[PDB]
């Protein structure tokens, strides 16, 4: 699961 | 946006691009001086780009305005993505016209099955990467909170909702973060996160804007 930004993933 | 369509120039006049020498996130204009985006989009040196279609060409109708304040929700948790909302104040008020226009905040929350418009300059592929020049659009329904929680057990807070498809092929994606989910003319969601993009059984997750209308009001009024 990642944010949908230029991504921050977990 | 994966599985969407070309919006048409300035057909989504509240859509902004956040730029730091490149497009990095979307946002939504809510009045002449204020933009709503995602907390995870926070950084220094934000230039807000209004009236954009092709983000790589100066076409006319663009307004580039520096952010003068970037206000992340004080309770934003970067681990859980709860409270994934940020307010950006513009240095000077935008000039509002048919191509640059604010979007209304909700007066109440939206219900499952409501059809919304999600838009952005994010990746158009579910596998690999392709970034568009022009703004892309997707019509997507709000899912039930049972279905949202089934897709992402223990990860969906009261400040999140799912929208999109479970069959795969249609979703927001990397570069769309911070941008609008508009339903019945109200900004109900902010593009936040998901498991990949447009994957079967993994819908997009969105910040539930209706929960923040008072906070947005109190924050703008004091700034
Ligand atoms: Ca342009």
């Amino acid at each position: 699961r990642c944010t949908k930004s230029x991504p921050i993933c977990f | 946006i994966v599985g969407g369509y070309t919006c048409g120039a300035n057909t989504v006049p509240y859509q902004v691009s956040l730029n730091s020498g490149y497009h990095f996130c979307g946002g939504s204009l809510i009045n002449s001086q204020w933009v709503v985006s995602a907390a995870h989009c926070y950084k220094s040196g934000i230039q807000v780009r209004l009236g954009e279609d092709n983000i790589n060409v100066v076409e006319g109708n663009e307004q580039f305005i520096s952010a003068s304040k970037s206000i992340v929700h004080p309770s934003y948790n970067s681990n859980t993505l709860n409270n994934d909302i940020m307010l950006i104040k513009l240095k000077s008020a935008a000039s509002l016209n048919s191509r640059v226009a604010s979007i209304s905040l909700p007066t109440s929350c939206a219900s499952a099955g409501t059809q919304c418009l999600i838009s952005g300059w994010g990746n158009t592929k579910s596998s690999g990467t392709s970034y568009p020049d022009v703004l892309k659009c997707l019509k997507a329904p709000i899912l039930s909170d049972s279905s949202c929680k089934s897709a992402y057990p223990g990860q969906i807070t009261s400040n999140m909702f799912c929208a999109g498809y479970l069959e795969g092929g249609k979703d927001s994606c990397q570069g769309d973060s911070g941008g609008p989910v508009v339903c019945s003319g109200k900004l109900q969601g902010i593009v936040s996160w998901g498991s990949g993009c447009a994957q079967k059984n993994k819908p997009g997750v969105y910040t539930k804007v209706c929960n923040y209308v008072s906070w947005i009001k109190q924050t703008i009024a004091s700034n």
